[PDB]
């Protein structure tokens, strides 16, 4: 297990735990969080960073000294990849954007950006590779969002046949495009919405690293509770204490959320999925200036 | 013989009964003290890490120790009335960062040397 | 004795050990040993049921009038049954002179807070009960001067270690600032500095 | 239910193991003359009551006190526990 | 003999004496002072299996513990079988014992030999040193039959060395004539002497006779020749001669039994079966070799497709011929229980942690069985200890070195059988001071130890 | 002296060097490695070794008190020369 | 004005250690041995207690050693045995007791270097 990497100490700060991890998009919402619980029990982690080193600083502390290394990168060159995951033993792939830029696509960033990544950590020798894609994702559906992420995915596990892959249902957390975007806009009854927490994704990566029988696997994260978007909008609004994303963001939300009982979910890595009703309060104690919504199942 | 000098009871019902008062001055605050920190626990979580607490030191047998622990929970409630603590301090008797330490011999046999 | 020695004073010896059988003759209810060093500092060990007595006497007799209160500590020693050693020193501004009163306690006994005798010593003994968990009775406010709100031991204490227990960091998934246990990338080297063949003949102990 | 093996604690100088002790100075011979295979071994105690422990198949075990037991006591318990009788 | 370990920032420095003035009184041994040396070498960090080349590859205690307890669970009785090393303490012993006892096997075997027939291990002093290495110093005349003390015991060589410049003290041997480091009577090489003694011819029986104080020592060396059950039988008769013709003079206890390994009397007082003919006459199908590293067992005295399971420290003569590899710790990794040869039981203190992977030996045997279903009731040391004590109670005083004393019993079991000498000399394995160095494992792959052979087979 | 490992890192005066399995060398990556270049015991082994016709002879590494603690070395062996224990520099007497 | 009460003295829960670090930790009360390199002995005069070693790893950065826990360098001196039982037994920790080993008394004679007839007589001095 080459000694250099055997686990020590009793799992903190300053402990090893034998995990060489390059998470790419750490930058992002579950990045960071990503990020905190590897660096929280000693692991080392590699960052590649994009944007400017200001806009990382944030994770500096969330590792002890030397544990945490930032390195360049871009998607477009296959050398910078290389040498960012060469000493890794696992890679998350986070990168991801919920919208089209004049250089990146979604054909960009969901199918060739992970699929070079995974190209290359097989090469490198890379033992675990962990991708991200939708609940929702499949070839056929006319969101080129998921339409992408199903391309990906396949083209992924083509060329990394032992990746594992995550397939969370529509994050909410402190810093979440969920949450957030509905208590801003200060059309429903038929779609339904199986929300996850965030900090329940970040643990379910973590045991999935951890755990070895999970190799080539597919996991959908998903809540404890299905909402109505319509009465899920009405407690958003509710908590916020309140009277009651171009074009693709809003197809995506109108889109119900699908249900594969075959796949395994959190409860089989261990977590007890958190319900909203705990922490809508937290996410938006910050826009305000209690009769939780019915649930179906 | 072991003739020793009270603090403030001279049996241990006294003390017994400064305990009950202090759980009862414990239980009126929690109320107040998750509404005005902001915390985002449930006044039954509060009270359930109050009574854990107060479990805690159930086994003493001693009245001058059961007393002086009577003084130190007084000392912190009134640290959590006039709001000299901070939501760091209020939080931290909840160990939400700290990894679930396993108990069974397994566990720790594969973790560590740690018994 | 050559330039190297520091010079002796015979006279303020012969004074301190006059006054301190003054000391002795008029409280022998309290007053349990009286000594003077060989640097003319002069200290008094006393019963704990005597510290207001003891105080008030120094600080309103004529002879005495040990008006001002310059320091309060304590001293840990677990080897003593009373593991808690309190020292009192006294400042006279009138006789130009300083005097020390030493008194004993356990973790359970507590002594009389002397804020009645000295306005000064009120910080002083909260202090006492923040490092060392010396109780005092009938103290106007006594609560924790120095430590951490919610600090959970006493570090002055010879048993507690110069570390801690926890330590604190910020932590982004709860966005505040937590304690958890201590962990150290390097570890303190403790080093076993003491020589054998001992220095000072004259402290040499009976074998026993 | 088989014997494997028996071990016998008693103390060297303690008054309740003295008929023990003389078991073994008068006729412990002549058990291990029966009992060619079977392991008896001999513990000493201090401060601890004397004790005769007996162990099966599948590592069962039962202990007996022997306080104040004469060496005809201590024979005819280990004769029962020998033949299996109760 | 008692020792401190100095350590700095988690890794041992050196080993320095310490005084115990009824063992060592204040010096230790070259190999002693100098094999700690080997404890960063050769070492064993992670468990290993073997995969479908047949290579030994590492592998998580979960895969190996599992495949352990598999074959444990497929197998029963006589098919499962233990050989214990010589660096193994008393907990290790006990947790193999009472997990091969749950699975109805006394295949207990120890690579050292000696004598079961009689009264073998039951009775404790027929396995012991009597006269204690501090009452060498009130011996008068002492014997040694077949033992080379001087590299097999040197602290004991010293004490009788001590004995005989102050007290006078007259020593002969009956061996080959090695260099002990003072003037000895040479009896002779051929073990009928001792017979000869034992009859009355040999003047050296008018000389133990005339003794207020006799003494014999008996090295295990001398009972791994396959004649231990007759030379053992010879000088019981000999010391019964002596008690019954002078005298008994009170609790003098001149035999004596001077041992060569660690963890002989542990295993003995454990109900351990010493020799490995056990094993010889019931091949088992699973054996556990807990730091088994002497060869006496090769694959070759074992059937087809025999599991082989070794525990212990360093990769040596038993680690390659094995299907599963279990890293344990070392003496100074542990809080461990060891007896000398006088029978007195002394507990270790850990310095260090076990490197890598590595764990508690007791706690791999308890893990182990958690597996396979037969939880062993104990969970930490203290329980363990108490499992000791319930098992022998002699191993929990932890500086007692008094015992009683069963001769009589001993020497009339050991006349039923009247087995034959060899026309053999007795030849100790320590023969001259090249010899010395290399013993066991940790000095086996010391380096500073490979320096003091060369040195000694050519000096410059 | 200073060498380079098979994989490319140089090799410091200690001998020191990360191994291809090792991880810890992505530290390095986009950056460099500090290695002085001065190998001491190089150095000292191109200094000549001094002829003094006396049996013992004083250092004390030049400098006077800016130098390290005087010793004194015996030259009596000829097979050797007689090397500081603080300099390192080496003495000898003048054989044949 | 006395209570009276009669039970041992426990007061570990005032003492804020935390709970795992009372009942795991194994503390050893013993008189250190007189180190072998030097003759003398002040430093076996007093009575140490001293905890049980636990694990110490490498930093992965500038290769340190870390440790865990934080009574890795606590030792407590005391006057007699009865005085650290006392302490160790008041905060709740179980404890191994060693006895006090003394050197033994000692014949020394100079003119035994000399003897007549018996072997102690020295070759050189
Ligand atoms: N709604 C949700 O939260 C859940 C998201 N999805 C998947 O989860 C993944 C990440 O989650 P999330 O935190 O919400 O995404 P974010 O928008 O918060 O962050 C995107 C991450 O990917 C990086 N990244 C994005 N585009 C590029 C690019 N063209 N080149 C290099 N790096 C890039 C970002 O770096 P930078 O900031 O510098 O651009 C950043 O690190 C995504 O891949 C998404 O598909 C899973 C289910 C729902
Ligand atoms: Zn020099």
């Amino acid at each position: 297990l080459h000694h250099a990497l055997i686990p020590h100490g009793k799992g903190g700060r300053s402990s090893v735990s034998g995990i060489v991890a390059t998470v790419f998009g750490a930058t992002g919402f579950l990045g960071r969080y990503v990020v905190n619980h590897l660096g929280r029990m000693g692991s080392q982690v590699i960052v590649p960073y994009r944007c400017e080193p200001y806009d990382t600083m944030h994770l500096r502390p969330m590792g002890d000294l030397g544990q945490i290394i930032f390195m360049e990168w871009n998607g477009k060159d296959k050398d910078s990849i290389r040498k960012v995951v060469e000493h890794s033993n696992v890679v998350i792939n986070l990168v991801g954007r919920e919208w089209e830029t004049k250089n990146f696509d979604f054909e960009d960033v969901f199918v060739k950006i992970p699929h070079a990544i995974a190209q290359v950590s097989k090469e490198a020798g890379v033992e675990k590779l962990i991708h991200i894609s939708h609940l929702n994702a499949d070839i056929k559906s006319p969101s080129r969002y998921l339409r992408s992420k199903a391309v990906g995915e396949k083209e992924v596990r083509a060329a990394f046949p032992e990746a594992t892959i995550i397939k969370p249902s529509d994050i909410f957390g402190r810093e979440d495009r969920f949450l957030n975007y509905f208590a801003s806009m200060r059309l429903g009854k038929e779609t339904v919405k199986q929300p996850v927490y965030i900090v329940d994704v970040s643990k379910g990566i973590i045991n999935a690293i951890k755990d070895p029988d999970a190799k080539g696997k597919t996991f959908a994260f998903v809540g404890p509770n299905r909402y109505l978007l319509f009465d899920l909008v009405q407690y958003i609004f509710a908590v916020a204490y309140r009277p009651f994303t171009t074009r693709d963001k809003v197809e995506r939300v109108h889109m119900s959320d699908m249900t594969l009982p075959h796949l395994p979910g959190l409860e089989d890595l261990g977590i007890q999925a958190t319900p909203l009703e705990l922490k809508a309060i937290e996410v938006l104690r910050r826009h305000r200036t209690v009769k939780p919504a019915k649930t179906v199942n | 013989g072991t003739s020793v000098k009270p603090i403030f009871s001279r049996d241990m019902n006294e003390a017994k009964r400064r305990v009950r008062e202090l759980y009862r001055a414990w239980y009126r605050e929690v109320p107040n003290t998750v509404h005005l920190f902001q915390l985002d626990i449930s006044v039954k979580q509060g009270r359930d890490k109050v009574r854990e607490m107060f479990m805690k030191n159930a086994h003493v047998t001693d009245p001058r120790v059961v007393d002086l622990l009577v003084i130190k929970g007084k000392m912190e409630l009134e640290e959590t009335i006039n709001v000299w603590k901070q939501r760091t301090h209020i939080m931290r008797f909840f160990h939400e960062t700290e990894a679930p330490r396993p108990t069974d011999f397994l566990s720790k046999f594969y973790v560590g040397h740690d018994p | 004795t050559r330039p190297t020695i520091r010079p002796r004073n015979d006279v303020v010896h012969k004074q301190l050990s006059a006054f301190g059988q003054y000391v002795a003759e008029i409280l022998p209810k309290y007053v349990q040993q009286v000594q003077v060093s060989c640097f003319n500092e002069l200290e008094i060990f006393i019963h704990p049921d005597g510290v207001i007595p003891v105080l008030t006497f120094l600080r309103d007799h004529t002879n005495a009038q040990f008006k001002s209160l310059a320091d309060l500590t304590a001293v840990d020693v677990p080897t003593r049954q009373n593991r808690f050693e309190i020292v009192y020193n006294l400042l006279s501004l009138r006789f130009n002179s300083r005097i020390r009163v030493k008194t004993y306690t356990d973790e359970l006994t507590p002594i009389e807070s002397s804020v009645t005798v000295y306005k000064a010593a009120n910080w002083y003994e909260r202090e006492i009960w923040d490092m060392f968990g010396v109780f005092f009775a009938n103290h106007p406010d006594l609560r924790r001067i120095l430590t951490d709100y919610g600090f959970e031991g006493h570090p002055f204490r010879k048993d507690f270690p110069l570390s801690g227990y926890v330590e604190l960091r910020y932590d982004d998934e709860v966005k505040r600032v937590v304690a958890e246990p201590v962990e150290l990338a390097q570890e303190f080297r403790k080093f076993d500095l003491n020589s054998p063949w001992e220095a000072f003949p004259a402290y040499r102990q009976p074998p026993e | 239910l088989g014997l494997r093996e028996i071990r016998i604690h008693l103390c060297q100088r303690s008054p309740g193991s003295q008929g023990v002790r003389d078991f073994i100075e008068k006729r412990y011979v002549e058990l291990k003359k029966a009992n060619p295979d079977l392991p008896i071994l001999i513990r000493e105690c201090s401060d601890v009551q004397p004790k005769l422990w007996a162990r099966y198949a599948f590592g069962q075990e039962k202990n007996v006190s022997l306080n104040n037991f004469s060496a005809d006591q201590v024979t005819r318990t280990l004769e029962n526990v020998l033949s299996g009788k109760a | 003999s008692n020792i401190v370990v100095s350590t700095r920032t988690g890794e041992v420095m050196r080993i320095l004496p310490r005084m115990h003035e009824d063992i060592n009184e204040e010096w230790i041994s070259d190999k002693t002072r100098f094999a700690y040396d080997g404890l960063k070498r050769q070492r064993l960090t992670q468990p290993m299996i073997r995969n479908e080349k047949g290579l030994l590859t590492y592998t998580t205690w979960e895969d190996a513990l599992s495949r352990v307890a598999g074959m444990l669970q497929s197998f029963q009785g006589n098919d499962v079988a233990a050989i214990a090393g010589g660096l193994v303490d008393a907990e290790a012993l006990v947790a193999l014992k009472d997990l091969l006892n749950r699975v109805d096997s006394d295949s207990l075997c120890t690579e050292e030999v000696f004598p079961t027939a009689g009264a073998g291990t039951d009775l404790r002093s027929n396995y012991l040193l009597n006269t204690t290495i501090a009452g060498v110093e009130e011996a008068d005349v002492i014997l040694l039959v077949g033992t080379n003390p001087r590299f097999e015991a040197p602290l004991f060589n010293a004490r009788i060395r001590k004995s005989w410049l102050h007290n006078d003290l007259k020593v002969a041997l009956i061996g080959s004539p090695v260099d002990l480091t003072y003037r000895y009577d040479h009896l002779g090489d051929s073990p009928k002497i001792l017979q000869d003694i034992a009859s009355g011819n040999h003047p050296f029986s008018q000389i133990l006779k005339e003794a207020k104080k006799p003494m014999v020592v008996l090295g295990s060396s001398a009972l791994q020749r396959s004649d231990g059950t007759a030379i053992l039988a010879a000088v019981s008769n000999i010391a019964q001669n002596i008690r019954l013709s002078s005298g008994v003079t009170g609790d003098w206890k001149v035999m004596n039994i001077l041992h060569r390994i660690a963890s002989q009397v542990a295993a003995l007082d454990l109900g351990y079966k010493p020799g490995v003919e056990a094993i010889r006459k019931n091949p088992p199908k699973v054996l556990f070799l807990l730091g088994a590293d002497g060869g006496c067992i090769t694959r070759q005295d074992l059937p087809k497709d025999c599991f082989i399971i070794y525990q212990g420290h360093h990769g040596d003569v038993g680690a390659p011929m094995a299907d599963v590899i279990l890293p344990g710790a070392a003496y100074t990794e542990k809080s461990a229980t060891y007896v000398n040869t006088e029978g007195r039981a002394q507990q270790t203190k850990v310095a260090v942690t076990p490197p890598g992977l590595a764990r508690e030996d007791w706690k791999i045997i308890r893990a182990l069985s958690e597996i396979a279903g037969m939880t062993l009731p104990y969970d930490t040391l203290d329980q363990v200890r108490s499992r000791l004590e319930e098992v022998s109670p002699n191993l929990v005083r932890y500086d007692d070195v008094e015992g009683a004393n069963y001769f009589q019993q001993a020497n009339e079991l050991s006349k039923l059988v009247n087995q034959q000498l060899l026309a053999d000399p007795l030849v100790p394995p320590q023969l001259t001071i090249k010899d010395f160095y290399m013993t066991d494992s940790i000095s086996r792959a010391s380096q500073t130890m490979a320096k003091c052979v060369k040195a000694v087979t050519e000096g410059i | 002296g200073v060498r380079t490992s098979p994989t490319g890192e140089k090799v410091t005066h200690t001998g020191q060097a990360y191994d291809d399995g090792d991880y810890r060398r992505v530290r390095f990556s986009d950056r460099q490695k500090e290695v002085n270049e001065n190998f001491a015991i190089d150095l000292i082994a191109e200094q000549p070794v001094s002829e003094v016709g006396s049996r013992v002879i004083s250092c004390d590494g030049g400098g006077g008190a800016l130098g390290h603690p005087r010793v004194y070395i015996n030259l009596d062996k000829e097979t050797k020369t007689g090397t500081c224990g603080y300099c390192g520099l080496q003495f000898r007497q003048p054989h044949h | 004005q006395l209570i009276a009460v009669d039970e041992k003295l426990d007061i570990t829960t005032l003492t804020g250690v935390p709970e795992e670090h009372i009942k795991t930790r194994k503390v050893r009360i013993f008189v250190p041995a007189r180190n072998n390199m030097q003759s003398g002995v002040n430093n076996t005069k007093k009575w140490k207690m001293e905890f049980d070693t636990r694990e110490r790893w490498e930093n992965p950065l500038m290769g340190w050693s870390s440790t865990a826990d934080p009574l890795s360098n606590l030792v407590l001196t005391f006057s007699t045995k009865e005085d650290a039982v006392a302490f160790a037994e008041k905060n709740g920790w179980s404890f191994d007791v060693e006895e006090r080993k003394v050197p033994k008394p000692k014949s020394k004679s100079y003119g035994a270097n000399f003897s007549w007839n018996k072997r102690t007589r020295v070759s050189t001095k």
